[PDB]
């Protein structure tokens, strides 16, 4: 329990100092993306292709 | 009071904050050109 305090402060503290929401972060870090095909990936398979 | 003010002092809440504005460059996808049909010419390859 105290670890996970520890961490939670060492994490909020990197980012309130790095200027990153946990938006942020989730959106850097995540697993739970949505899985729908975006232009952005259609621009990237026919540029590749 | 003697004079009708109170003693009790009254609320001020906080204001609303001031948001940040958001934007968003959307995107979207042509595809490529289909190669066209190809026509033989008459000429040979260092000219053509």
């Amino acid at each position: 329990l105290t670890q996970l305090i520890s961490f939670l402060f060492q994490c909020t503290q990197w980012l309130t100092t790095q200027k990153w929401s946990v938006s942020d972060v989730f959106l850097m870090t995540t697993d739970n993306y949505s899985t729908v095909l975006t232009p952005d990936i259609e621009n990237l398979i026919t540029t590749l292709s | 009071t003697i004079d009708g003010q109170p003693l009790s002092l009254s609320l001020y809440a906080t204001p609303a904050d001031p948001s940040m504005l958001l934007s968003a460059a959307i995107t979207a996808s042509q595809g490529g050109g289909d190669l066209p049909h190809a026509v033989m010419p008459m000429y040979r390859f260092p000219v053509i």
